[PDB]
């Protein structure tokens, strides 16, 4: 049987406080509660007794009206407190039962506490049945919100589900990407763990693996949570924690047992706080751990009324003795709660306030206390107008009026706070971030940070590692993204990528995707967009075939040295004994082939490839229209008249007229050639035998230079023909020898232009090259010995 | 509320033996210390002996100190005084008495008592 | 200030029940706590049941004979309040017998109590229970945080945990092709429970799932069809939900699925919650076809089938509801009968009875399994405490329940099927499941039918009897299997199932299923882009058959060749060659035989001898064939610069013509040196060439400098040669050869000009090497030997 | 466990009116019907009239058709019985009996009664 401390009155409020610490595995069944628990414990007795002593002595509160109390232990378990609740309402019970035939105490009409969530849970399901309204000071878990649910439950405390939003934006703020979870079974930590990974998503916030594991693991089964944990190094450098304060100290005795001390720091919520007890003894394997909690004043009333309690004093708290036993290991000798296991009796001159350490939620009890004490002054104000005291109204309470009277309460707290919540016992509060680091040598302790309050994170970056290069970034993949790096995840985790550079083909499309780019077009230097690169255009001509443009240039020179006497210094009787017309179609043809030269240097429009179109079929094919016809102009007297004698006459009786016939010839190239414009226009054309190399071309196709060349080919044997026996003809100063030693100097870089301009490249300085090649050796072999020889 | 019955009184001739018996109703009575008490008729009440809650912590009178052996029982929720070295003074009105809220020795504010007994030693 | 209504037997001992007799409450009525109508086949069913079994168990002269079990019954409504409202009623009398004990004969206390049926209400009032050492056991509490006994020690059930339900749903969807699921599950923790093993064992078969959702079995329409609004978002893609839900959960399904014309859109999954209830599917059959759920195996009791039908409202006068039961199946009130519900209209003939339509309960053995259960661990302490009396004797006078735990913990019996019926160290009685589908039997007659067992994986079922056909529902998959030997997988990152299909490249191979790797130089991808595999080179050994024409050329070479020698080697009856040295034509026919020898040494795979083969036919043969004219070009140098025709003060040559070859012979090995030094500086060795990706040759060790040195010292000989026969192109001399000599060098000299570009431009040059040499060797011969040989014939 | 007090006997004259009385002692009120007897002094106890645990289906004999009104209230738990045109064969000792697990009414099964009443009926 449990030890109940009741205070006698007229209206009975229960409680429950977490006297000792709750049970161990193997004494779980026996519901054997553990030792004391020094502040959240009797401290919270204390309160409770005091801020009775203070309410009972209020004119303004309740007046005529004495507030009894019962406070039973709870041990964090569901169980011990489910027997305490069955103490509470076995008064109610037993009312209907010897109420029909067949007095003991008043009947409580609301409790307070529990200090978990889970066990609070279990508790209002008994609570809920007899209408006895419960108002929590630590419940704050977010299934606690269902008023459809759970009616008759209240809590001045707000709910956790800020507080993993609060979480999420401090993991958000420090760049943290891929974190560990560990959370305390039962429906705290479940319940806060699900709303962290529900909101981490969101943020994109991967976690690692979330971890469950209840507050009595034994050893051989928590040093399986550090072994996972491990599997995660340097990985996942921070551990979000939900659990409460001795699973922390569980972790913290677990590090020192593994040597991992000063490891990976650890992030927390409200379950260790202010508590310095479960970092004590452990406080190595904590340091720069930060933790967040609901912020909460200092009473100053319950300061000066703890420190004058004495042992000797105190005769209304059952665990008084024991406190005084455990926290000070000592025995007593004349008072009744020996506990001589401990020796080293105790001196009378001790005190309370050496190491004191105040509560840190113990405001919101003395606030909770108040709740109930306003709403039984409201059931007063609203139900009992003109008397002090309990009426016949209150006679026996129902809970249903104190219900819509709480429900309904508006007040100022502990600091003068405007104490008031939703539609769902919600009341509204705000936080502070703590971080437990050394201060002095072997001098630990937590130090303020920041607050806290609907997403308005103010905190102090500097405070924390004193230093901006801080602990290791838990992220997976390294921010490999350069501008040309994609980024590829494996399917597991969506931050645990693998980091892949794109071709030079390829550009940055997307962070997991690299497009290539269209024909020519290439990617810019952060791999984004496709730019182009130019043609290259040629006008100004490429230095070395600048060469081949002065080449042509002195051919020119050399045209104008032959014109210079040969078309103005008419002396020559020969030029006037033949016709004039045989050397003028001679130079024009020439002189047309290196113009036709310069013309091929340029960009390639539309009239600029029918220039060169033309300087391609034309020009070669005046050029030999230039020598054709002085060169068979001999072919009349050679087959016609005595060396080769034929019964026929191809010609006709006028040397103009012969001369007419030689016309013939010129224009059966030109017919084709046009029939191939109508057939292909002149256009522009680009080329891209790389990706990064540019041309524009002509539309050129391989027989359209053929077919000027096609018509030619035969033509040079068919002047070998009309010339062969020639070579032995002494004519005008050995004219056919020369004509014939022309025509074989000729005819070779004819056949050697087809290979050197189908296996090159550019074959565009071989064309203008084979011009004027073409055309140098027919002025250079024919009309020097000719002039020179009559000078 | 916890109620104390003494029992074991009668006539016994001086340097004999007698045990004394405080039966003790309720659940709770792991939590009290246990006190005794004497009264001769026309004389005063004196505190006798005493118990601790969790036993070990025993308490003697110096005038029945070594002479009078006290004893608990937390199966039964009983205590006993197996006494010895009787004297025709020790005749007198017995009580047993519990409380929890003490000081030091004897001051521990009894919240309980029980019947009595009566024992008469001759000589 | 309402009360419910126990249904007691009296007895000596007395062993509590939970029974769902009434629907659970709906919203704005769980405050007051009112039940709502009855329910037939969880309810009335399983209250005749146990009073049946009590009355069998009462009546067995073997099973605790001079003792008496009574009974008390009470309802539950599936709700955890109305529940504990009940359990607070059994410990009632516990309590007050610790009140009105001490100062200060009501009831016996319960012994034990059977149910409730769903999990979360068994989890609620264990915890009542275990404070009173009163041992629970369980029927249909079927989840898998039950076997806690550490926190849960007072806790039994005769069915197995739905830990392996998860496990036979995960196996029937990795039977059936699926992939991307939906899955929803109702709250409490029955299906929290089941739903957390089921997504914790589809990642170890990688089986996605859309979205888990949650909803309560008490969600009003408005707060229900936002579930099937956020179930169309996943179509066709998710087109089967697996449903942890219990049976009114699963008929909202159906209510909106027809209240949305959503009828015959997707297959759905269920557990044990509506395995055989027809009252969830009746009214919203359509909307049900083709769906496939789960049972825990149950045979049928022959008992109840006999002792049930034969019960009447004017006989049965031990059951509180039975008459509310005759109300609401049948739709009537009653004339005489206490319980009027005069709300109903047509009133009943007294010609009704059960069998019209009756569905025999699923899970009902089990109840009877319990009591059963409770019966042998009775039994077993009468057996092990008080052995030598027959009834209760002083041993049992109270019941301590943890004397009655260890006896229930360690029962060995038969089951009404005959099974053995036992349990392991957590309370867990093992069993076998059956798997069923809802489909059309015959036209407007819709049944469950059956398909197939589970038992420790062991899946047997039957393809052919789903859907009748082997072309099924839709597979719920995301991304389509694209995988064709080319085509790679990659993943947005959100849900590793939904993935992007891309191919990969010619030049790349899928070395993993989520990554294309590139090959190495010139190694090509095989078929199914698994490994690199070669490409031949081009050796050309037999030749190109356009080069094979100018192999044929050369051969030509080869004969007129040959034409020459016969006259000139042999036939040496010509006055001119022994009249000078025979060493002029003969060492012009040794470099013209190894130039065309040289030739033919060309086209050949480039071996190390191969290369210094061609290497040498590449430098000495140009430069032997250069040696060859050489010669005979500048023996007429020493006349004519030497003699009368250019007049120098000095003789640079010798006294004899012997001794003027032998200085004609001194430029020979001038090339030879450089050329071995070359060898030297470089050996002749294979090299690979990889113009493109698929082209692959092989080719020797060459560069450009390789072979201009051959030619950058012939080059300047060409001039050396002109001013030395510049001016005897108009000597008559040896008729007129030397005027041949001068055609012939200016018909030489053009082609070595013409090589340089036509070899560095095009991309093969080495049919335009022997082209070349062919062509050097033509001309030199075609213009000397033919009009000095024939003209003095 | 209900029990049942009868009340708002006494004499009264020939075709008058009066309102007998059943309190219930008990909870579950609502899950039973209720049913009345009579028995004259030396006549055998009749049954009278019935109400159903729902309320709507009430019960008369034949003999009292329209002249006894039954009532019931669910909220005090308590049946009443306004009776009019009291003639002096009523004089007989009412009862006052609840009901649960009947068959065709008259036959119920009454597990409680009450204490009775006496009314007479002057001429
Ligand atoms: C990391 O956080 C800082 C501020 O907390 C921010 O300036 C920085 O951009 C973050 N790093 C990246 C990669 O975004
Ligand atoms: C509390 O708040 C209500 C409005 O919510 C206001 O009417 C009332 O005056 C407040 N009470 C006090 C004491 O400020
Ligand atoms: C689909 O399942 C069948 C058998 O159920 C199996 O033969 C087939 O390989 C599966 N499909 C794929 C893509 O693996
Ligand atoms: C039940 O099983 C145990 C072993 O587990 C065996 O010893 C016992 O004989 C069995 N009981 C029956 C009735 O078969
Ligand atoms: N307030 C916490 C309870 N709690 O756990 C601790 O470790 N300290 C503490 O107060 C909760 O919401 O559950
Ligand atoms: N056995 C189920 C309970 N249950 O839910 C239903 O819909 N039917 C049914 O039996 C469970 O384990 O929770």
């Amino acid at each position: 049987r449990r030890v109940v401390a009741h205070m006698p009155g007229d209206i009975i409020i229960g409680a429950l406080f977490s006297v000792h610490h709750q049970p161990t595995v193997d004494k779980v069944h026996e519901r054997k509660c553990g030792a004391v628990r020094e502040q959240y414990g009797i401290q919270r007795v204390e309160a409770m007794l005091h801020t009775l002593e203070r309410i009972n002595s209020d004119p303004t509160l309740l007046p005529n009206i004495t507030l009894g109390c019962e406070i039973r232990d709870s041990c964090w378990h569901s169980a011990v407190a489910l027997e305490q609740s069955i103490e509470f309402i076995r008064d109610s019970l037993i009312s209907s039962e010897e109420e029909e035939g067949l007095r003991s105490k008043k009947p409580i009409v609301g409790v307070i506490g529990p200090g978990s969530s889970s066990v609070a849970i279990q508790v209002q399901n008994l609570l809920q049945l007899f209408n006895i309204p419960q108002i929590a000071y630590s419940a704050t878990s977010m299934d606690l919100s269902d008023k459809t649910l759970f009616k008759y439950f209240m809590r001045v405390v707000p709910s956790d589900a800020q507080q993993a939003r609060a979480m999420v934006d401090i993991v958000k703020r420090y760049n943290w990407t891929y974190v560990s979870a560990v959370h305390t079974e039962g429906n705290y930590g479940e319940s806060g763990m699900e709303a962290f990974k529900d909101m981490s998503a969101k943020e994109g916030i991967c976690i690692a693996h979330s971890y469950k594991i209840y507050s009595n693991a034994g050893e051989q089964s928590f040093d399986k949570l550090l072994k996972k944990l491990t599997s995660h190094l340097p990985k996942a450098r921070v551990v979000a924690c939900f659990c409460e304060g001795m699973t922390v100290r569980g972790l913290l005795m677990a590090m020192r047992r593994l040597g991992l001390a000063g490891e990976f720091l650890l992030l927390g919520s409200d379950g260790w706080a202010d508590r310095y007890d479960v970092t004590d003894g452990y406080q190595r394997e904590a340091v720069g751990g930060i933790t967040i909690k609901l912020q909460s004043p200092d009473v100053k009333w319950f300061d000066d009324y703890y420190l004058k309690l004495r042992p000797e004093t105190n005769h209304r708290n059952p665990w008084f003795q024991e406190f005084w036993q455990h926290r000070f290991q000592c025995r007593l000798e004349g008072f009744p709660q020996e506990n001589s296991k401990y020796n080293k009796t105790c001196n009378s001159s001790l005190t309370l306030k050496t190491h004191h350490v105040q509560d840190s939620k113990m405001g919101f009890v003395i606030n909770a206390i108040y709740s109930m004490a306003y709403g039984l002054h409201n059931m007063q104000m609203s139900l009992c107008p003109g008397y002090a005291g309990l009426c016949d109204a209150m006679k026996p309470i129902d809970g249903r009026k104190l219900l819509e009277s709480l429900m309904k309460t508006n007040f100022t707290g502990v600091s003068g706070d405007t104490i008031l919540f939703d539609e769902n016992g919600d009341s509204p509060g705000r936080y502070e971030i703590m971080n437990f680091k050394e201060m002095g040598k072997d001098y630990f302790d937590y130090i303020n940070v920041g607050s806290w309050d609907n997403g308005e994170l103010k905190m102090d970056d500097d405070e924390v590692w004193s230093k901006k290069s801080n602990i290791i970034r838990s992220v997976c993949s390294e921010p490999c993204e350069k501008g040309q790096i994609k980024v590829i995840r494996k399917g597991e985790v969506s931050c645990c990528w693998t980091c892949t550079p794109c071709k030079e083909n390829e550009y940055v499309f997307d962070e997991y995707t690299c497009k290539a780019c269209q024909l020519g077009s290439w990617p810019t230097d952060d791999l984004t967009g496709c730019d182009l690169i130019p043609v290259q255009y040629l006008r100004w001509g490429d230095p070395e075939p600048i060469a081949a443009v002065v080449f042509a240039c002195l051919g020119l020179l050399a045209t104008l040295f032959v014109t210079v006497v040969f078309i103005i210094y008419r002396d020559t009787p020969v030029v006037k004994s033949s016709s004039r017309e045989l050397c003028y179609i001679i130079l024009a043809g020439i002189c047309l082939g290196y113009l036709c030269t310069f013309c091929l240097i340029a960009k390639p429009k539309q009239i600029y490839c029918y220039l060169q179109r033309i300087g391609i079929g034309l020009s070669p094919a005046m050029s030999y229209s230039a020598l054709v016809t002085k060169t068979n102009r001999i072919a009349r007297i050679l087959a016609g008249s005595k060396k080769k004698i034929c019964t026929k006459k191809p010609r006709f009786m006028s040397a103009c007229a012969q001369l007419v016939i030689a016309f013939i010839l010129i224009c059966i190239q030109l017919g084709i050639i046009v029939a191939l414009f109508i057939m292909e226009p002149p256009d522009i054309m680009h080329d891209y035998p790389s990706i990064r190399e540019v041309y524009l071309i002509c539309n050129t196709t391989n027989l359209g230079v053929v077919t000027p060349l096609g018509y030619n080919g035969l033509l040079i044997l068919s002047c070998t023909f009309y010339a062969f026996k020639t070579r032995n003809v002494p004519a005008n100063f050995n004219e056919a020898k020369y004509i014939a030693f022309t025509m074989y100097t000729t005819c070779i870089i004819w056949l050697a232009f087809v290979p050197i301009y189908f296996g090159s490249n550019y074959k565009i300085i071989t064309m203008c090259f084979s011009v004027s090649l073409s055309a140098t050796v027919a002025l250079g072999c024919m009309f020097v010995p000719k002039v020179y020889i009559i000078l | 509320q916890v109620q104390l019955v003494e029992s074991g009184g009668g006539l016994v001739q001086a340097g004999g033996s007698l045990r004394l018996s405080c039966a003790a109703s309720g659940r709770t009575f792991t939590s009290y210390a246990m006190g005794w008490f004497r009264q001769a008729p026309g004389k005063e009440r004196e505190s006798v002996a005493a118990i601790s809650s969790s036993g070990g912590s025993t308490h003697y009178a110096d005038s029945v100190k070594g002479r009078f052996t006290i004893s608990r029982d937390n199966s039964k929720n009983t205590v006993y005084l197996q006494m010895n070295s009787l004297k025709p003074e020790d005749t007198a009105v017995y009580y047993c008495a519990a409380a929890m809220y003490g000081s030091r020795w004897p001051d521990w504010e009894y919240d309980y008592w029980g019947q009595g007994t009566q024992v008469t030693v001759s000589s």
